[PDB]
């Protein structure tokens, strides 16, 4: 009573993710798709029973019976399709099985990479942060070195305000002689 | 309402013979609703150990039931079925036969 | 309508009793009560058929449930331990095989010393001029430190107004120190506007971080002030400088 | 031979003393597998070989279900009868169910009646829900706007119910596949002058028994039901008259055996 999706997947902007799952049972009373958000509750997205596909809009789910198998296909990806797809189906006796979650993370098309490092003084303080930003999508954000200072994951912000939007991650520590260069390695 | 009044069939389990210790079946099929109320009778007087089937569903809609007991029949005892029900406005007796 | 739970946020010590509420309006036979846990699917606590019965799931152990109503499914914390820290999910479905209905959310964790509870510090950092200067773009940076549990919602106020557009938050808090797991928490926000928005005198930024801790009716013998539920702001005035 | 797995359900509002409000019934063929009603609240087996091959968890489970499923049917009825303005007792029954037959074909059906008539029959292949008047009519448009409800019935009776069929078909083959052959006599004068031959059978299983009279068919053959014998063996007759010299014989089909009596 088995059932495999994905632990991550990333795609770009603007383009496809197929979404796996598989599942092993004897008895079968439809298989369901249900989107989470970070910090928010799963919500009902796709149900299938028979074979075939069936579509709502950029989003299509796949059922082989036959095969145990079931995709749910995500197209023309916005930055809020970000979100973990959770696979589940109904045995015989009717108990929902989920699986472990698939978490879809979306990279912006940057189309002008800026790739600055900036130094934000305290409002109150001298203490001061490192914010790396405008970065490519294809970057990735290496771990401290260090005990004393922290970097954060990579967030997408979005200021519809110039229809532009940005990579950025902060740094941070209250050694005085940490720079802002040497962060983010 | 279509309510159905039940058919009663009395009989027993093998051929009979007089001093051979058979079975008594009644069988109250086609009956609409459920409710339903049936005795055997040695004599007119009812029988105080008979067993029944659990209250059993057609695909026509309609009920049906087995209620028998262990009986020697002979050349003077009488046997019977009495049944009860929303359609009679008082209980059908039906008599055994050959 | 839909399901609403209670609460979003708790801390226990160990051995407390703790009730999560669960209702709905919307005539649902079954509900739910499932716990999430890093790296593994919903995992059912207790269900529930119908008004007046209910039954295990996989991870009945320390919980119990009632189901007097239609509306209503709660979820009693027995004696609470380490192993109950989750993200706690009642949902409801019309029937067996219907679409659940979740509500959004209980996380709880669970705390052998209630001295470990401690309220973030938070901190506004001002958008680098070289920034101004480059992008005509001004990113604040909000900067919530030291916080036990990592039960935390942050939010941005313009002119004493709520913010989305051109906010990120990290979605997990960072670890102070990831070797300890009564280790405190970090947590980051950014908030990029036009340059010409962040020169303008008349512009107040806050950085709100509502914490969830200790009730004021919770006993507190330490010299520190007792580590409550609280809104804890860092502000920044805009200046053309 | 055909076999066959069916669940009924009976809702009664406003029952008597004693009656249950609900039951719900589980037949392998003639042979009943489960039973649940309002009154014990509990799902349990009616025969020895379901109670052997399942173990707690299955009547746990479907106990619950059973709880549920009452509960549904008490407010289908209750609304049926706010429908028709119908105040006192009535019923809503429900039939559903599947044929596993010999070529290996299937068939499924799902069926509901109000006061025992025939209210609601689905199609899993339209996908659709033939209604009898204006209130069925009503209920039909509700469950058709649920694409995602009608293609979990078709499913359940082409694939679920055929796997549970099969299971118990061998959870119970020693009794539900067994042949027990019938014993046929003739035995014969109906008023002075005419006479009257009857062929009777009786201690066979299962049911199904085709009996008829021939001139090496005949017109105005009187025949009794297939009537159980309570020891789980059947029995049945054909009885037919005589213009007072033609040379006449029962014609009896059993379980793939063909008997003649002169
Ligand atoms: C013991 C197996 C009791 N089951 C039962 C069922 N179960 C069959 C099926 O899963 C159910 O009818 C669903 O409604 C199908 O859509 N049905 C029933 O009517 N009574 C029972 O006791």
């Amino acid at each position: 009573q088995n059932i495999d999706q994905p632990t991550e997947m990333t795609a770009t902007e603007g383009a496809i993710v197929q979404i796996n799952c598989t599942y092993q049972t004897s008895g079968f009373n439809g298989l369901f798709w249900y989107q989470q958000h970070a910090g928010e509750a799963p919500t009902f997205l796709s149900y299938n029973v028979l074979d075939g596909l069936e579509e709502k809009g950029r989003f299509s789910s796949f059922l082989s019976r036959s095969k145990g198998y079931s995709y749910l296909l995500l197209k023309e990806l916005q930055m809020k399709d970000s979100a973990s797809y959770l696979c589940a189906f109904l045995d015989s006796n009717y108990q929902l099985i989920w699986g472990a979650g698939t978490k879809l993370i979306i990279k912006p098309d940057i189309q002008n990479p800026d790739p600055a490092v900036y130094q934000l003084r305290d409002s109150k303080s001298s203490k001061s942060v490192c914010l790396f930003t405008d970065f490519d999508s294809q970057t990735n954000v290496s771990q401290s070195k260090d005990s004393d200072v922290y970097i954060t994951d990579k967030c997408v912000l979005d200021m519809r305000s110039m229809d532009f939007k940005s990579n950025s991650a902060v740094a941070w520590s209250n050694k005085s002689d940490f720079a802002c260069a040497n962060a983010f390695n | 309402m279509i309510q159905r009044t039940p058919k009663i069939q009395v009989y027993s389990r093998h051929p009979a013979e007089n001093g051979k210790s058979n079975f008594l079946n009644c069988y109250v099929s086609g009956f609409h609703p459920s409710d339903i109320e049936v005795d055997l009778l040695k004599n007119g007087e009812r029988i105080e150990k008979v067993e029944h089937s659990d209250l059993s569903f057609s695909k026509d809609w309609s009920f049906y039931l087995l209620y028998y007991t262990e009986f020697t029949p002979t050349e003077k005892d009488e046997y019977a079925c009495r049944v009860n029900h929303v359609t009679l406005s008082q209980p059908k007796i039906v008599k055994w036969d050959r | 309508a839909g399901v609403t739970q209670t609460p979003k946020f708790q801390v226990l010590k160990t051995g407390q009793s703790m009730t999560l509420q669960c209702a709905q309006d919307m005539n649902h036979n079954y509900m739910y009560w499932y716990r999430q846990d890093p790296g593994m699917g919903l995992r059912l606590i207790y269900y529930s058929a119908s008004e007046g019965t209910t039954d295990k799931g996989e991870v009945p152990n320390g919980y119990n449930v009632s189901r007097s109503t239609t509306e209503d499914f709660p979820l009693r914390l027995l004696s609470a331990a380490p192993s109950q820290t989750s993200v706690y999910f009642c949902a409801s479905s019309n029937r067996e095989y219907s679409p659940l209905h979740f509500g959004n959310g209980t996380r709880l964790t669970v705390t052998e010393d209630l001295n470990k509870v401690f309220p973030p510090e938070v901190a506004v950092f001002e958008p680098s001029e070289a920034e101004i200067s480059h992008t005509q773009k001004a990113t604040l940076v909000c900067l919530a430190t030291g916080f036990y549990p990592d039960h935390v919602e942050l939010s941005w106020w313009v002119n004493g107004k709520e913010v989305h557009s051109g906010v990120c938050t990290d979605p997990q808090p960072l670890k102070e120190q990831p070797a300890l797991n009564d280790s405190r928490y970090a947590l980051s926000s950014r908030l990029r506007v036009s340059a010409t928005f962040w020169q303008d005198p008349r512009n107040h930024f806050r950085c709100q971080v509502q914490f969830y801790g200790l009730s004021e009716n919770d006993e507190w013998t330490q010299d520190r002030a007792k580590p409550v539920t609280q809104i804890v702001s860092a502000e920044a005035w805009g200046r053309a400088d | 031979r055909t076999h066959s797995l069916r669940y009924f359900r009976l809702g009664v509002s406003d029952p008597i003393h004693g009656v249950p409000e609900f039951i719900s019934v589980g037949y392998v063929d003639s042979h009943p597998i489960t039973t649940y009603d309002s009154v014990t609240r509990q799902k349990e087996p009616r025969a020895p070989w379901m109670a052997e091959n399942l173990a707690p968890d299955h009547w746990e489970r479907y106990t619950q279900l059973l709880r549920g499923w009452q509960q549904m049917f008490k407010v289908e009825l209750k609304r049926l009868q706010r429908h028709y303005n119908h105040s006192g007792s009535h019923t809503y029954q429900r039939m559903i169910g599947c044929e596993l037959l010999e070529d290996g074909s299937t068939t499924g059906f799902l069926q509901y009646a109000y006061d025992g008539q025939d209210f609601l029959i689905f199609n899993k292949d339209t996908l659709s829900w033939l209604a009898v008047d204006n209130v069925a009519h009503t209920i039909k448009q509700a469950w058709e706007a649920n694409q995602h409800e009608l293609l979990y019935q078709k499913n359940w009776l082409e694939e679920e119910c055929i796997a549970w069929l099969k299971r118990f078909l061998e959870y119970g083959k020693d009794t539900l596949q067994r042949t027990e052959p019938p014993l046929v006599r003739v035995n014969r004068e109906t008023f002075p002058g005419v006479t009257a031959l009857f062929c009777k059978a009786h201690g066979f299983y299962p049911p199904e028994i085709y009996m008829t009279w021939m001139k090496n068919i005949v017109q105005e053959i009187d025949y009794g039901d297939i009537l159980p014998s309570g020891d789980g063996t059947y029995q049945a007759w054909a009885s037919i008259e005589l213009d007072p010299s033609n040379l006449y014989s029962c014609h009896v089909e059993h379980s793939g055996v063909h008997m003649v009596l002169q």
